[PDB]
């Protein structure tokens, strides 16, 4: 399974309508929140800009401190732009440095059609 | 009216406003002085190409100051879209100034103005300069939006190819350290301006949508195709010039993107060199 | 469209004006508004509400600035350096504005902020002035604009900026005092260059002309003036300080002239200021 | 007598047409250089912003630092805008400060029909 967010922007969104696998989206909306049963990867957009440390959505960061769905993380995906420097996906490393899972994978914007191929493979590899 | 900042209508003016604000830099906070050791263990091929490339730069940045982000404005949906567009304006004045910092730090008057004149004669350079101020001009709203983002997303990294190059050979550090406080700009003018033309889309009819696909493609490729004479005139003396396509292809996928649309170009054509994508982020 | 040269001036007062303005830059940000909420606390109602009022109004005035004001003056610059420069003064008026949102967001209720809104909405002699403002704006000769401009913020704008001036001699709002010593820093180098290009402007145009002109603003200014003193009238009601913001209306005026290479017109009885104040301002 | 400088704005320059009296004003080009022969007091405009020492104009500071000219300085009038907070008439105090010679007024742009006056009076005064 994937848990992933994604702005009015809806980048991510559109990676995952032509990833195919099933995922649930945490809203967009701050007051609603929304919980997971089974153990998931993250793929979460950076919003960094800089290094204060506000990289990670506030409603990701609402969803990961909830203990329930923080235990169930598993591996988190990345997303972002080259054209930020070192704060390029900066996102994955943050989340994976503070929770210990292993950052998976780095792409760009919607995904290339390369980006969407490793992530495919990449997944189920990932599980077995 | 009265802009109320605390009344904001869509969420992504205020992260926008924010971000480009507190990204503020001018040129003389670069350090350019310390490159004259590496612009001197350049050729004199290498040294005309970087003045040719910059010289084609700053047209192109005065045009989105002064008929680009302006042209945009009485576009707008929100009050803060339009102080957003002021900011973008006013840095794209920084940008074009940036580069007259470069040209004073590390190259001599008469190479600059030959290098101006040249520029003045490039046929691709004008005529790309030609058709996307024709389209700020005109009345359509969500065409000068596609202009713009395909000009700064797309057509200027034939020229910030030059720059990330001699970062990885470890020469002129700290100019593609400037370069990379513009293209940090130009990444959030793209996602922005792109974005804006996708709500913007949504007032327009389903069958109204598929015409600007096809005019975006279209445009896309007329600009493809100067640009490779464009890149071709640039570098006709080195073999960098296959390498510069490919990094074109790579952003005019990033440039399609923005608007939201499916990449164009197969990872065959837009396939870089790992070492410009690790001067790019490290 | 010609590619900006800024290693070949043709006018020192673009680069000094442009260093000067850049190097200035400030956001809302980086003052500690929030240390005025113990001072806000202790205000009367009265004074509470005149000083929402005053930056309702205040905001309308620099929106005005940022999306019609400074781009309609950019077609008439005299150099591509201008034109970047007035790129930064319209980006400027829309920080300005913004920080105005900054002082409500962090000291007011919205309920207040909404009537207050409301008020300047309703208010029949700051309408007028926007209006008169702007038809100059929208006009067809550039010189009417520049004298418009200079009116607007070098004169108009102190029957409001006269209320946190006061406050700070009497050790009130403090921070939200050196807020707007950073917008009047601005508005200073704003009137003098938009002044300069003034002048520039009538340089190349007939004597008799120049005269037409000279009687225009004269008349233009008395209109705005006897205009001002209704605004100040409906503001300060509730106060007994509206002779003093009226004196520093005929100073500032003073120098909204002088900006423009006129004589000051107000003489030392009308123009004479509460000492307090100028040690506020300086 | 009375030295000053003006710069293309020409505010300075106005404020000496309306006083009247006699003055030799420092050249606009920095390639031309003037002498002065006679005890004089200094009119000059800042141009400071903040405080990074650069509020004498770069002409007056070449008229000065030559010892024949420093000499015959007796006094300074500073001219600004009060806009500039602390930094009103920073010129002023510089050339005080450094040569020694008394800051004797403060006026603003083309000076007021007041600061004409009170010139005036102050000029006569001060050889006296
Ligand atoms: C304000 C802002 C800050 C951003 N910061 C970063 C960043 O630090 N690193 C990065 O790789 N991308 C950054 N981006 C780019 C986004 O990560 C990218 O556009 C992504 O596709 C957004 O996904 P979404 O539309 O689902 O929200 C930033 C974008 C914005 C608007
Ligand atoms: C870039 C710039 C910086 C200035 N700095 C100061 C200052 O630090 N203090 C001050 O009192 N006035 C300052 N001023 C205002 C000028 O001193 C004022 O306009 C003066 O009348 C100009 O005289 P002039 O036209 O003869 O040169 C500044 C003006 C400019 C354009
Ligand atoms: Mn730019
Ligand atoms: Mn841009
Ligand atoms: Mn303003
Ligand atoms: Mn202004």
């Amino acid at each position: 399974q994937l848990v992933y967010f994604s702005s009015s922007s809806e980048n991510t969104q559109r990676f995952i309508e032509r990833l195919g696998l099933p995922a649930v989206r945490i809203p967009l909306n701050e007051r609603e929140r929304i919980q997971v049963d089974e153990p998931y990867i993250l793929i979460v957009p950076s919003y960094g800009g800089g290094g204060t440390a506000g990289a990670v959505p506030r409603q990701v960061i609402r969803f990961l401190n909830d203990e329930h769905n923080r235990a169930l993380l598993r591996g988190v995906i990345a997303s972002g732009n080259r054209n930020f420097g070192e704060a390029y996906g900066r996102a994955g490393d943050v989340i994976a440095r503070k929770c210990g899972v292993p950052w998976l994978y780095r792409f760009e914007l919607m995904g290339t059609q390369s980006d969407i191929e490793n992530v495919r493979k990449g997944v189920t590899e990932f599980w077995q | 009216s009265a802009i109320n900042w605390n009344k904001i209508s869509d969420d992504k003016d205020l992260e926008v406003w924010n971000r480009l604000t507190s990204n503020f830099w001018l040129p003389e906070k670069v350090p350019l002085s310390n490159d004259i050791p590496a612009w001197q263990t350049l050729t004199v091929v290498e040294q005309q190409l970087t003045m040719r490339v910059f010289t084609g730069l700053t047209l192109l940045d005065t045009l989105q100051n002064v008929i680009g982000a302006p042209s945009l404005m009485p576009d707008a949906l929100t009050p803060h879209e339009e102080a957003v567009l002021s900011n973008i304006s006013f840095m794209e004045a920084v940008h074009a100034r940036s580069y007259s910092s470069i040209f004073s730090t590390l190259c001599q008057t008469k190479d600059v103005d030959a290098a101006y004149a040249w520029s003045e004669e490039n046929a691709p350079l004008q005529r790309k300069a030609q058709i996307i101020q024709q389209h700020y001009r005109g009345d359509d709203p969500l065409k000068k939006k596609i202009a713009s983002v395909f000009l700064e997303s797309f057509l200027f990294y034939s020229g910030f190819w030059l720059p990330m190059y001699f970062s990885s050979r470890g020469k002129l550090t700290n100019t593609a350290d400037l370069i990379r406080l513009i293209i940090r700009d130009e990444a959030v003018h793209g996602y922005y301006i792109g974005y804006k033309y996708q709500k913007n889309m949504e007032k327009i009819s389903l069958g109204q949508r598929e015409e600007l696909k096809s005019f975006a493609f279209d445009l896309l490729l007329e600009l493809y195709d100067n640009e490779l004479q464009y890149t071709d005139e640039l570098y006709a003396e080195t073999p960098w010039a296959d390498d510069v396509k490919a990094f074109l292809c790579y952003n005019a996928n990033k440039a399609l993107m923005n608007l939201g649309y499916e990449p164009l170009f197969p990872a065959e054509m837009a396939e870089v060199n790992p070492a410009i994508l690790a001067a790019l982020s490290p």
